[PDB]
């Protein structure tokens, strides 16, 4: 039950490492909640 | 190297802040050492791809 992610110009092809750098900190709150 | 790369790091295509691409490409064409007349000749071009 998580909001649809903000891709914000970051394609992620299957089986391919990729980096995402959103400027908002609310997703960081989700990142700390998942630990 | 001529000028600092930090302006290139400031305006990246992945940050979604690049609201005026022609100005970024002109800012990138400014680094060229070509003579001012060559720049005026590029200004004579009207079509964007040209």
């Amino acid at each position: 039950h998580l909001p649809l992610i903000a891709i914000t110009r970051n394609p992620v092809f299957p089986r391919f490492i990729k980096i995402i750098e959103v400027k908002n900190k609310k997703l960081v709150e989700l990142l700390r909640r998942k630990v | 190297p001529l000028y600092r790369e930090s302006v290139l790091q400031m305006m990246q295509a992945g940050q979604r802040v690049v609201d005026n691409p022609i100005y970024l490409s002109d800012m990138g064409a400014a680094l060229t050492g070509a003579e001012s007349h060559e720049l005026q000749d590029v200004l004579e071009e009207t079509n964007i791809p040209k």
